[PDB]
């Protein structure tokens, strides 16, 4: 049960610290029905071509790190053959299996809190005074595969605790315990279908909420991974190429 | 007894003789699966207004 193996596509993940996987929502990503359908046009299911794991950037983990969080149908519109199909493509529907890493030592200690926020929608500070009338930028609300970090993470940038964010597919990342998290996530939204473009169906949260500690001299990177893999890709409505 | 253009005829016809039918249609018809058609002498897209 601490160890683990996700094999999808032409990709395989280890793990021998794992706590277990949470399937969001009790619910396993699935195609969509006959009856829950209503583009008439034939779905492509390119399946292994696109349900793989793609593995993303790499953040860094310091003593003062507030956290980051990425939109997720976002963070792949850009890479591989989910990327092409993604923007050829007007309607798009699928599930994920996130894997978050982070590994130190026996030495070292910390608490991440990785969970699933759907439809994470960013609020500004309004100015500090809270009077003028601002709004997040494109480079904020969708960050791609770098992620964003968080400025308030308290209030998680949207005026919400995030003390009750456990309440969303989540897992945590304690690392006298495991180093990695596995969330399966699947489709959710109140459509069938919709743009991978305009649309970001949930977002990734990976949070410091007990500060990383160790004493010098024990190696000081500690980097934090995300890979993810879509489930069930479906995509209709073809047409050229668009990026946004 | 009778001329036979007024048997064999058909003035008085009252009923009005209708080429079509009204169906049920409680809800907007389905779509079924349709798959690829290479073929000559069917040409659903062809018509004639
Ligand atoms: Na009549």
């Amino acid at each position: 049960d601490r160890v683990a193996q996700l094999t999808i596509g032409n990709s395989t993940i280890t793990t021998q610290e794992a706590a277990n996987i949470i399937v969001g929502y009790g619910e396993w990503p699935s195609y969509c029905s006959d009856d829950d359908a209503t583009a008439v046009d034939k779905p492509t299911r390119p399946d292994v071509s696109v349900n793989r794991f793609y593995t993303l950037d790499t953040k860094l983990w310091e003593k003062s790190s507030k956290g980051w969080y990425w939109k997720f149908p976002d963070v792949l519109t850009e890479t591989g053959v989910f990327g092409q199909n993604a923007q050829f493509h007007y309607l798009y529907r699928s599930g994920f299996c996130i894997h978050v890493q982070c590994n130190a030592s026996k030495f070292h200690q910390g608490a991440l809190l990785v969970a699933i926020l759907p439809e994470y929608v960013i609020g500004t500070v309004a100015g500090g005074t809270g009077t003028e009338d601002s709004h997040p930028p494109y480079k904020q609300t969708q960050p791609g595969a770098d992620g964003f970090e968080l400025q308030h993470p308290y209030v998680l940038d949207a005026g919400i605790p995030i003390s009750q964010l456990t309440v969303c597919p989540h897992q945590w990342i304690n690392l006298r315990t495991n180093n990695c998290a596995t969330i399966i996530v699947p489709y959710m939204n109140t459509l069938p279908f919709d743009s991978a473009l305009n649309h970001c169906n949930f977002g990734l949260l990976v949070v410091p909420i007990s500060p990383l500690d160790f004493d010098q001299g024990a190696t000081p990177v500690i980097p934090i991974t995300i890979t993810l893999a879509p489930m069930c890709s479906e995509f209709a409505g073809l047409r050229q190429a668009v990026t946004q | 007894d009778r001329v036979a253009d007024v048997i064999e005829s058909s003035i008085g016809d009252s009923v009005s003789r209708a080429l079509t039918q009204a169906l049920p249609a409680p809800t907007g018809q389905n779509t079924q699966v349709s798959s690829h058609r290479l073929d000559t002498g069917e040409v659903p897209a062809l018509q004639a207004a």
